[PDB]
């Protein structure tokens, strides 16, 4: 029950700011929206930075660490809105955007995660 | 806030039996445009059919020699918050 | 701004802790590509396509439902986050050939539950 | 429900002075198992050495014939719930 709050309180916040940027910022380049990839990618530094602290410190208390990863980065990030898009862009016959978009989100996003994770690691030391 | 509305329909060229329609796309994906063409004196059929949301010009052929067509051209288009949805019509009048 | 504001967090939870509870179940019955956030993502990836044909044919829905399905619903239960986290850990221990499955199997599979989403809902309709 | 600790950890090549351990991997990705070993006697120093999650076994050397060894092995993996977090060892002794 503590733990269903984590990630409700967690994923509301992360689910408003995916709107609030997603409105404010979608429909600036159609191609490739600048919303869905920003929280995709500042999700994704969020988990990997979440990933290197986590481990450092192995007793936290696992609400803390739910309403950052079960709640905020999951509802802030989104495969769904990712997935119209391309799904959009291929019934267009725009392949050369659905590719990119395909290709930036995923090599871009865990870029971001491999990026939060040894500054970590590296701050660390 | 975007507008999904194509801009500058035009003629470009035209036979007394065809038109060659162009227009500027909108600032939004666009799965494909719907052209619709039809007597402007409002006693014939409207015909429509789509065209690749890649393509921003269009045939209109089989055409009446000295009718005046109404040619109105409208998006399919996905936007953010409406997903899939149709956009307004830009339209012109032209006689052949 | 605040009943748009409700539908993307009822929406939300409901996916979030849709997501929460599908993934503590079944992703640890197979580590090499978790099967919970492999559903939600298909799911998802689902009723957001055919919401994209729905939507498509019913153009006077209030913006509060499709706001609560698709940035609520959907945007919550899906997650590009913890597919990142998924295969960065992959890719730190180095299982190559699992690090890059899940990466297909995740985008090809979600736009598949996309199309299968409009066009079983196009052919109804 | 499943454990992260590995099973069935034992010497299986011995030399005076070097000892080959083995072990079945947990149900869980690994990013690097931990082999730690001392002197089973006592306050010598335990040392400990990191090995890649894709090998299942571990050298240890420079050890002196004739001494009672403590060898443990734990994981750091990745579970959803914890994301990086380490596991409960698993120990062995050995006499070389
Ligand atoms: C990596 C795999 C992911 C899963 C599979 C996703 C498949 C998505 C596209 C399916 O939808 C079709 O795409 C065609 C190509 O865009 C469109 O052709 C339309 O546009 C073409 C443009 O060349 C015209 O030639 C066609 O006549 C016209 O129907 C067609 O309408 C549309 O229904
Ligand atoms: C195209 C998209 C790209 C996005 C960015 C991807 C970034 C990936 C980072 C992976 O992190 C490294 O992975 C190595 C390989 O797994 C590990 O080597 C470890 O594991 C190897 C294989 O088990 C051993 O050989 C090494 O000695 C050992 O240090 C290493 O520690 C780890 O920090
Ligand atoms: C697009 C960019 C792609 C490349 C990204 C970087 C991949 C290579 C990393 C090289 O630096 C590594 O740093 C690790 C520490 O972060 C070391 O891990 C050592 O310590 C780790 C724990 O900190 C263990 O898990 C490892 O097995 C052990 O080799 C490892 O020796 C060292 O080489
Ligand atoms: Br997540
Ligand atoms: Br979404
Ligand atoms: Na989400």
């Amino acid at each position: 029950i503590k733990s269903l709050f984590a990630v409700i309180i967690g994923g509301s916040v992360g689910c408003t700011l995916r709107w609030l940027l997603s409105t404010k910022f979608n429909s600036l380049f159609p191609n490739l929206p600048p919303g869905t990839l920003v929280v995709n990618l500042l999700a994704g530094l969020i988990i990997g930075t979440a990933l290197a602290y986590f481990l450092r410190q192995p007793h936290l208390d696992p609400f803390w660490k739910l309403m950052i990863t079960t709640g905020l980065c999951g509802g802030l990030s989104t495969f769904a809105a990712f997935s119209v898009e391309v799904f959009a862009l291929l019934q267009a016959g725009n392949y050369i955007w659905a590719l990119t978009s395909v290709l930036v989100h995923v090599i871009g996003s865990l870029i971001m995660t491999a990026l939060g994770f040894f500054i970590i690691t590296i701050l660390f030391a | 806030s975007v507008s999904s509305v194509p801009t500058k329909l035009e003629v470009v060229a035209a036979t007394p039996t065809s038109l060659l329609i162009s227009w500027d796309a909108p600032a939004v994906t666009v799965v494909h445009y719907v052209i619709t063409y039809g007597e402007t004196g409002g006693n014939s059929p409207v015909q429509e059919f789509t065209v690749p949301g890649s393509k921003s010009t269009a045939t209109i052929s089989g055409l009446k020699p000295g009718v005046d067509y109404t040619i109105t051209v409208y998006t399919m288009y996905y936007s953010y918050s409406d997903l899939y949805s149709y956009s307004s019509p830009i339209s012109i009048n032209y006689r052949t």
